[PDB]
DNA sequence: CATCCGTGAGTCG
């Protein structure tokens, strides 16, 4: 129980945390699937196969690495060390 | 007043009187 | 670009939001704004009260749980309108086993409680309470000692102003390129008596009245 | 030598400690531990032995019970060994890497040496991986993570 | 958060913001984009807007002397050319404003920003890897402000009053709806003891027990209290689910909350609540009436009294030393003793006179900030002064600064104080030069595995007996055992095992062994535990900052020489002591030991002391 | 800087230099105050940083003998009666003597009042001492000093810690669009002011025949005229503003020695460093915290803490070896609005205005004759557009800068001017800015009391005395009894009771407090101007005293009462601040600190030769330096990828930092970064 | 316990008149006067000298030949020239004076509809063979806008951008005499102290406060 | 335990 997350404090990193071995490992586990959210968009462009798009609904000019972060508190993601 | 020597304002200056010699 | 108004709910409270206001505007609307709801509304409370079995404060009324204490203060949030301005009286009357609350209270004509599952005291068997209540129309807060039968008159804080709790907040919102303008935010929490969309509404058309005195000097001018 | 390696690093912990108190100063002995341990990673040389350590080195005690262990097994002579306390300065330079230690200290004594020696340097390492530009075997730059 | 100058905010977003122009068609091109960037066309302006969405920048002070020193923050962007900073992080940049620069760095990679948002944000690290004590926290007028609200006044205004005669019991409000309403009448003070009826704060541990039964306290449950309305706003923040506190709240006290909430809550939890603190504090510091001024900066009364006293202790001295009865060494060395007494008798005189509402003293005693040595050289009196040896010198500063010292009385001030400043900046070379020495002897020390699995770890002596009776907490307990993992068993006298082994001791865990009146337990250390390169996780423990198990793989090499080297700066043993030790060299002192413990034979000659240990077990 | 700066300047001591010793050379012991700079070498004017001990200045009475050592002028004491005889002493003929305090009181025939004396002795040694053995006493108190720290009011009650910064800031203070001298001051101001040589002073006494904001005309008693010539609107050298302007009226008669015009930082021939402002002790909406100042926007729209700076722009045009540069209007792929600010001739034209990226000074150079892009043929052929063989060179105006070109300066080779060789035409123009007092612009007294400028609040959020005044600034109560340097606080109710005005109650007597306070003192008027020379002047009793003879205002009513202290209302909330504000006046200097100046960014520039990493300097628009001890930080942290990313492509990597700019403006992913070309020189270097 | 219609008494003086308003809420005197104080000194509407020309001048940093004052000094003291125009629109006035002797305000020549109020005002003392031709723009609007924007404009380059301070207020205050007798005869009197520039009256000042403040406070009692 | 030579001695600007 606390106060709405405003800008970068959301998702709460804490639930977040709650998902992952640790800090370290969700920065990559982050940051790599931004890298496949940003790869979707261009390749979308001029090519098929690219990684699965955004799994919710993408914010009004959100960035790859806000998305993945959502999506990573909806469980939607699969984690392999 | 306080030096009383080239034609300043008058800047009245709580003191004991020194006239030894100006700077 | 004129100026908004807005409001996030709740059934007692709600926030309202003004933007935007001319840089310096935000603090000079703030203060003069809270102190008109809280002060500037009238409504109906208990200015004193009369209790049977009681010929001091420290002994607890025969037969209540509550201490002498207590019951006034539950008897403080109880909200009531009175349609005459001229002070009225109502009673209450209970006894026997269970629990007294506002629904008990004998109300007079065009006096109307507001809230009448609130509890009040927890009477026990051969336990007896009978309680003249005088209520008075005023604003914001009054103190017990201006309001000081002397067979047992106890004199009560006050509470006319059917606005309990208000505070306020001042953002800045960015206007074109100026990054200046302010934006008021406005919390606001009433009784059951008022809405506090109709408290504002009434809070604002008496700070109007005030600035026409200066307006009718000139119209001179302002834009909008 | 009196007191035995383990009573040595608690001395210095709490002496250390006892300074950063006198100021008001309160760190975790944690951290303090850290550095002390780095001190006694190394024992020196009494006897050679079958083994190829000049007598009077300073080794490391992981290397020193496993070279006695591939002796031990060899059939010859284990070098006799003796704890001894280092300080950090000494410590750092005896580091495995030539490039760390140049970096460090004294650069043109380290390369002199390290070029006689025909060192090589296996890139593990913080300042090593800085230098090259590899990621830092740390944190998010360790396998389990990256 | 931080402010980000608009100006400074388009040369960093530079390429992203050529990126969004030739986007949006503001321009045909890459070449035109940059045109117009440097142009400075205000459309850049609403674009910019939009680059920097939640994109972190790094800010850095120098000399970085921990990691905390480098730290991530959501750029706003704000008229004007200065970076604006956010007043709690002070304390860990160590940076004030007389005119301090900040280095602003932009993440561009994506793991960059993924390792600032979530490794270097400012709202995940509020707490000292050194000491795990909040860094973050009000720290000068918020503490004032705080710590004004929160006092009990006496005979303050609208007090609570009993009652007695015809007038019935002043001072009982129905909420603190109420209580606030009579205060802006002005009936009520906030700072005068009160009782009030609470609806949404939990009582204390003590008091819910008593009026719930622990029957779980519920948002509506009423209850009285005995408090200060101001001590009721105040509650308001840590905020509901969170014991009530009654006391003032001195820098200690909001300390404790803090790390209780550091302990338990949530990291979200505590930089939202550490923020509701740090905007309460300046609005009541604003109106917490501390100001200065020459009235409020007295002399103490006996002021030439005392100082006579030890001028005629001293002149008595001066002419036992004129008859040669005194050594030149035990002369000073007298008359140093002398004069230290003299200050300490000057310091007492003012805390006596000196009230309670005294704004110099109102903030010493609130933890707000300042020493009473501060106070007692403004209003008291300078004291000793440092020899450029560094011996104090036998001729004391009897004025203070309030009176103004002599002519002759400021020019040996000034040499001191200036030897000051000349070691000041030459221990901070020092420090840094021992700090690189740390970092590179412990760079191969990483949490590389979960647990060595050794059993062997260190004793920690956590209480002392007493000869009278009862247990006494040791001073060393906090830095030498609770963030340590048990590596044994804990059993008190019964076969009744305390705390299990592989769990971290906490703050109650301590309380359970320290009630139990067990007093030394067995701890996994780093310097027991082996690993092949590095060490464990399990052993370090609890990452100061984290509050829980270190992350495999930390820097704890680096973390720790950071944490011993960051505070170098204040020492005076001292700093050399520090090195002394690190660098392990042959003492000064040189103290001998024992080789072989027994029995001891001093011998002591005048000339020369000689000291025989007869051992214990035979021997020689 | 300011005239006190360069005067300063003048009288620095430095053992530093040839025939001196190193930085690294100096142990503990030179740096420290030895007992015979005494009124010969400052012990509080020296440097903070790594020079500190190194460098003073010399003491205001102090004067060099012919052998090069220090002598100082002490007054002679026959037989415990004061002679108005002096004699210089070098420092060791000091120590033979016996020397007694400046301020030991004396008959007004000469003679000492008590016996034993305060006396200072050989060695640092002070010992009470029979008046029948002292040979002389000093001539001033303020004797030990220098002329800078001469200036500080209420010296005697600053830690030598801030008295020292205060004084080393003096020096520091940038000159404002017109000057007011301090409401309190010690008497320095004036002397200074003249000897440094920065104002105007009359030769021959006369009367002022003509006057000009150009010049000033005398005549002379004896006919013959001398014209004085104003400085205006020049660059100094550090880019301040030294504008002279008269003080004198047409056909003043004006006496020898007289400033007759004052110049930067002077008012009425006395130095003014700063403004007089209105000063509220008390912490505010956290907008002051850690030293952090809040100021009145009065202050912005009248101008009163706002400056003049000047930049000197330069560009030559030199023989290559494609040709020669030459300056010119025409400018390749240039619009005819970027060049519609300037003159036929390529130069910008005289009040103009320039923003940075601007245009100046238009210069081409022939650019190498090689072989254009075959991708770039192709794009003139399409177009039909012949390329030219001159590659723009101009000058154009930095990042930051901005003002209005007030002067154009040219140097031909064709008109005879000669200039070096291979030079043909050398412009020169100046850009000046007036600069108004932003966020960040560091403030100081002359208390050490510095600080940035937090916030500038509109007039009406400002806390206000009962009549309406809005105070101009609001220092935080907590940075004070912390730095010692309450000589601030005396210098605000001085301030306050020098603004209002006082008058002693004459009336059963004069008051045993004002006993000591010379006549001319119990009686003055609003805004009056008084002295309080160091180691002498005010004594907390008068002050205190002073503060309950505040005349009331024009309605009639005392704004402060005997404690020094007012009553405020908030500006914003209306309500009143519930307990006392202290209030003054206290004398704020600009120091040259400003944010337009310190503020600095880049994202990609100009890069190292060798190294192959980003230059260093906001003048060659450089990069930060990420160094060993914030690679630390990074490391402690465990961002890795962040650190590699620092010190990869984000500085050597060749390949790198330009590929990584390219996937930001195509919107792809960062790639992976190659090798620091750094490196590659060690292993070369190795080699 | 009272209600009564409030009251706008005057006490007056020249520049400067004392308003009187009561009976007022108690603890509502403070927070009113200051809502109308801070509309006061930042939105009055008013009239300001925008840009300026001087003959053979080009910018703002110089000297005109035979005057005592560099254009800086002149330009500094145009600031206090109080102006009021009744031209919505940009008008603009002259300056030409020439030989010995001191020009003033009272030496400009006023368009219709534009008036000075304090033509002794000092401006430029001009000595023999010293000529001075200036020519001033003047616009109306509220509170301050600084001279920078205007050069951005399309100005030619003979224009020198002037500083406005269009607020025609000087100095405004407040003080509130309440009534604390425990009774129901507990209220605030609130008096107001307004100083004008000569420019507009005191009681004109106040009137287009309250015209103001009254457009604004009219949202709060329109409904959703 | 004490000498002689060689190498350290904060950061940004
Ligand atoms: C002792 C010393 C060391 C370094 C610098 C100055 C001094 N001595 C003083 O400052 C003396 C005055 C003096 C100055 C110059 C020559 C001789 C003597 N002042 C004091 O010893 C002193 C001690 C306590 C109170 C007041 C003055
Ligand atoms: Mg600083
Ligand atoms: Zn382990």
């Amino acid at each position: 129980g606390y106060d709405t997350p405003l800008g970068i404090t959301n998702p709460p990193i804490d639930e977040l945390l709650d998902r992952v071995s640790s800090k370290y490992a969700l920065v990559i586990y982050a940051a790599k699937r931004a890298r496949q959210i940003n790869d979707y968009y261009n390749q979308l462009g001029e090519g098929i196969l690219e990684y699965v798009g955004p799994l919710v609904e993408p914010g009004l000019q959100e960035k790859p690495l806000s998305i993945a972060l959502r999506e990573i508190h909806a469980d939607l993601l699969e984690h392999t060390e | 007043s306080n030096n009383s020597v080239p034609g300043a304002p008058n800047r009245v200056s709580f003191a004991k009187l020194r006239e030894p010699l100006e700077v | 670009r004129p100026t908004l108004s807005e409001d996030v709910l709740t059934d007692n409270r709600s926030q309202f939001v003004i933007e935007p206001l001319e840089p310096g505007f935000g603090y000079t609307l703030g203060n003069s704004l809270r102190r008109t709801l809280l002060s500037s509304i009238p409504g109906a409370a208990v200015t004193s009260i009369r209790i049977d079995g009681v010929l001091h404060e420290f002994t607890t009324v025969p037969g209540v749980k509550e201490d002498v204490t207590e019951i006034i203060l539950n008897l403080k949030s109880l909200v009531v309108s009175s349609e005459e301005d001229e002070p009225v009286t109502m009673y209450l009357r209970k006894q026997g086993p269970g629990e007294v609350t506002a629904g008990d209270i004998v109300p007079p004509a065009g006096v109307t409680v507001h809230n009448p599952g609130m509890h009040i005291a927890t009477l026990n068997d051969k336990g007896k309470l009978e309680v003249e209540l005088v209520v008075e129309r005023g604003r914001g807060y009054v103190p017990a000692v201006q309001n000081r039968a002397e067979i047992g008159r106890i004199p009560v804080d006050s509470i006319y102003s059917p606005v309990l709790k208000v505070t306020y907040k001042v953002d800045a919102t960015r206007v074109e390129q100026r990054t200046d303008f302010d934006k008021l935010i406005l919390d606001v929490e009433t009784k059951n008596s008022i809405s506090p969309r109709d408290a504002l509404a009434s809070a604002g058309k008496t700070l109007v009245e005030l600035f026409g005195l200066a307006r009718e000097l000139n119209v001179e001018a302002e834009g909008i | 030598r009196v007191q035995g390696p383990r009573e040595v690093q608690i001395h210095l912990v709490r002496e250390v400690q006892e300074v950063y108190r006198a100021q008001g100063v309160s760190i975790h002995d944690k951290h303090i531990e850290v550095i002390v341990r780095q001190m006694l990673r190394r024992v020196t040389i009494i006897d050679s032995g079958s083994t190829e350590f000049l007598p009077g080195s300073l080794i490391d005690r992981a290397e020193f019970e496993a070279e006695n262990r591939r002796v031990v097994a060899e059939g010859g002579e284990p070098a006799a060994g003796r704890p001894v306390l280092m300080g950090i300065t000494k410590a750092s330079l005896a580091t495995d890497s030539w490039l760390s230690a140049a970096s460090f200290q004294e650069t043109t004594r380290v390369l002199t040496d390290a070029a006689i020696n025909c060192r090589s340097d296996k890139l593990n390492g913080l300042k090593e991986n800085v230098i090259i530009g590899k990621l830092i075997p740390a944190g998010t730059g360790i396998n389990r993570y990256r | 958060q931080c402010g980000l100058p608009k100006l400074m905010a388009l040369e960093l977003f530079k390429p992203f913001v050529m990126k969004r122009l030739v986007d949006l068609n503001h321009a045909q091109n890459i070449k035109s984009a940059k045109r117009m960037v440097e142009r400075q066309r205000p459309q850049v302006w609403d674009v910019l807007e939009e680059v920097i969405a939640e994109h972190p920048v790094l800010l850095n002070r120098a000399p970085t002397l921990h990691r905390l020193g480098i730290q991530a923050f959501e750029p706003m962007l704000v008229e004007g050319k200065a970076i604006q900073l956010h007043p709690l992080v002070c304390e860990a940049f160590n940076a004030d404003f007389d005119g301090d620069q900040m280095a602003v760095h932009l993440p561009l990679s994506a793991e960059a920003q993924a390792e600032a948002r979530i490794l270097m944000l400012s709202s995940n690290n509020i707490l000292s890897p050194a000491s795990g004590r909040p860094l973050a926290m009000p720290r000068l007028d918020m503490v004032t402000g705080l710590y004004y609200l929160t006092t009990e006044v006496p005979g303050d205004t609208g007090e609570y009053q009993p009652a007695s005669g015809d007038h019935p019991e002043t001072g009982v409000y129905s909420s603190p709806a109420e209580a606030i309403m009579a205060a802006d009448r002005g009936v009520l003070s906030v700072r005068a003891k009160i009782k009030v009826r609470l609806t949404q704060l939990r009582p204390p541990v003590e008091i819910e027990a008593e009026l719930f039964g622990h029957s779980g306290w519920q948002p509506g449950d009423a209850w009285m209290a005995e408090t200060t309305l101001g001590r009721v706003m105040f509650n308001e923040l840590l905020p509901l689910g969170y014991p009530f506190v009654n006391k003032q709240m001195h820098k200690k006290v909001q300390a404790a909350i803090i790390n209780d909430l550091a302990e338990r809550y949530p990291m979200i939890v505590v930089a939202q609540t550490v923020d509701k603190l740090k905007d309460a504090g300046f609005y009541w510091a604003t109106r917490s009436g501390v100001t200065v001024s020459m009235a409020d900066v007295l002399v103490p009364p006996r002021k030439k009294e005392i100082l006579d006293h030890y001028e005629e202790r001293a002149d008595k001295v001066e002419k036992q030393f004129q008859r040669g009865a005194l050594n030149h060494d035990e002369r000073n060395e007298a008359l140093v003793e002398i004069w230290k007494e003299a200050t300490d008798e000057v310091g007492q005189a003012l805390r006596e006179h000196y009230p309670d509402d005294n704004p110099i003293i109102t903030i010493v005693d609130s933890g707000a900030t300042g020493n009473f040595t501060q106070t007692r050289t403004l209003a008291g009196m300078k004291g000793l002064v440092t020899n450029p040896k560094g011996e104090f010198i036998p001729r004391p500063v009897k004025s203070s600064f309030r009176e103004g010292l002599t002519v002759l009385e400021y020019f040996i001030n000034t040499h001191g104080a200036r030897k000051g400043l000349a070691d000041t900046a030459l221990r901070t070379a020092d420090s840094g030069y021992l700090t690189r020495r740390l970092v590179d002897v412990s760079q191969d020390v990483i949490v590389r595995e979960h647990d060595c699995q050794t059993e062997r770890g260190i004793v920690v002596e956590l209480a002392e007996r007493a000869p009278d009776g009862t247990l006494i907490r040791d001073p060393y307990i906090e830095t030498s055992a609770y963030a340590r993992t048990l590596g044994t068993d804990a059993v008190d006298e019964a076969g009744n095992v305390i705390v299990e082994r592989g769990q971290d001791l906490g703050d109650p865990e301590i309380d359970a062994l320290l009630a139990a009146g067990i007093t030394q337990v067995k701890v996994r250390s780093v310097l027991t535990c082996a690993t092949s390169t590095g060490v464990c996780a399990t052993c370090y423990g609890r990452s100061m900052a984290t509050g829980k198990l270190v992350d495999i793989g930390e820097a704890v090499g680096i973390v720790a020489a950071q944490s011993i080297g960051e505070p170098g700066t204040q020492l005076t043993g001292g700093l050399p002591r520090v090195q002394e030790l690190f660098e392990a060299r042959v003492p000064r002192g040189k103290a001998p030991i024992a080789d072989v413990t027994g029995r001891v034979r001093l011998e002591d000659g005048e000339r020369f002391y000689k000291i025989t240990i007869v051992p214990d077990d035979g021997g020689e | 800087n300011n005239p006190l700066s360069g005067l300063t300047h003048k009288r620095r001591l430095s053992a530093l230099g040839p025939g001196g010793l190193s930085r690294e050379r100096a142990g503990l012991e030179v740096r420290d105050v030895h007992p015979s700079h005494y009124g010969r070498m400052c012990p509080i004017e020296t440097p903070e940083g790594p020079n500190i001990g190194l460098i003073g200045s010399l003491s205001v009475y102090a004067r060099v003998n012919p052998f090069g050592f220090i002598e100082t002028p002490y007054r002679k004491v026959v037989d415990g009666v004061v002679s108005d005889e002096i004699v210089y002493l070098t420092a060791d003929e000091e120590d033979r003597h016996v020397v007694a305090q400046a301020n030991s009181p004396i008959d007004a025939d000469g003679r000492f009042v008590e016996p034993r004396v305060l006396v200072r002795r050989k060695a640092g040694e002070v010992e009470y001492v029979p008046s029948s053995e002292v040979d002389y006493m000093d001539v001033s108190p303020r004797q030990m000093v220098s002329v800078a720290t001469a200036m500080i009011p209420f010296l005697e009650h600053d830690d030598a810690n801030r008295a020292l910064m205060g004084a080393n800031m003096q020096r520091q203070a940038v000159p404002l669009v017109r000057s007011e001298a301090p409401l309190v001051g010690t008497g320095m101001e004036l002397r200074a002011a003249i000897d440094a040589g920065d104002v105007v002073v009359a030769e021959e006494s006369g009367v002022i025949e003509e006057v000009s904001a150009d010049y000033i005309t005398v005549m002379h008693d004896n006919g013959t005229r001398r014209t004085y010539r104003m400085r205006k609107f020049a660059r100094s050298n550090h880019g301040t503003c030294a504008n002279q302007c008269p003080i004198v009226d047409a056909g003043d008669r004006v006496e020898a020695g007289q400033v007759i015009a004052d110049g930067p930082c002077t008012d009425d021939g006395e130095m003014a460093l700063g403004k007089n402002l209105l000063v509220a002790i008390m912490p505010w909406e956290g907008h002051n915290y850690e030293d952090a100042i809040i100021l009145s926007n009065r202050l912005v729209e009248e101008d009163v803490l706002t400056s003049i700076h000047i930049e000197e722009h330069e560009i030559d045009a030199r023989d290559t070896k494609l040709g020669a540069e030459e300056i010119t209007r025409d400018i390749p792929n240039i619009s005819d609005e970027v060049l519609a600010d300037l003159d036929e001739r390529g130069i910008v034209r005289i009040g103009a205005e320039v923003r940075d990226g601007d245009i100046l000074v238009g210069k081409v150079t022939p650019k190498g004759e090689t072989e254009l892009t075959p991708e770039e043929r192709l794009l003139r052929a399409i177009f039909g557009e012949k390329a030219r063989e001159v590659r723009d060179t101009s000058l154009k105006v930095p990042h930051g800068e901005s003002g209005k070109v007030i002067g154009i300066r040219v140097f031909s080779r064709e008109d005879e001017d000669e200039l070096p060789a291979g030079v043909n035409e050398l412009v020169r123009v100046y850009v000046a800015q007036k600069r108004k007092i932003s966020d960040g612009d560091k403030l100081a007294g002359r208390h050490g009391n510095k600080g940035v400028i937090g916030k500038i609040l509109p007039v009406e959020d400002m806390p206000f005395l009962a009549d309406g005044t809005p105070v101009d600034i609001i220092l935080n109560t907590h940075g004070v009894p912390r730095r010692m340097n309450i000589g601030q606080i005396l210098e605000t109710h001085l301030g306050w009771c020098a603004h209002s005005g006082w008058k002693v109650d004459a009336a059963k007597g004069v008051p045993d407090w004002a006993a000591r306070l010379p006549d001319e003192l119990l009686e003055a008027q609003p805004n009056a101007i008084v002295s309080t020379p160091v180691f002498d002047g005010a004594q907390e009793a008068e002050l205190q005293g002073l503060l309950s003879c505040t005349l009331p205002n024009r309605d009639g009513d005392v704004l402060v009462d005997a404690d020094g202290k007012a009553m405020l209302f908030d500006g914003r909330s209306g309500e009143p601040f519930p307990y006392p504000v202290t209030v003054g006046y206290m004398y704020i200097m600009k120091l040259h600190h400003l944010v337009d100046d310190k503020i600095h960014a880049r994202s990609t520039g100009p890069y190292s030769m060798i190294t192959q990493q980003p230059l260093g300097g906001k003048a060659q628009f450089g990069g930060q330096r990420f160094g060993e001890m914030e690679c630390w930080a990074m490391q402690a942290y465990g961002a890795a990828y962040t650190l590699q990313e620092l010190l990869t492509i984000k500085s050597d990597d060749t390949v790198g930092r330009v590929k990584v700019y390219e996937a930001i403006v195509k919107g792809e992913n960062i790639p992976e970064p190659g090798i620091p070309e750094s490196f590659k020189v060690l292993l070369k270097e190795l080699q």
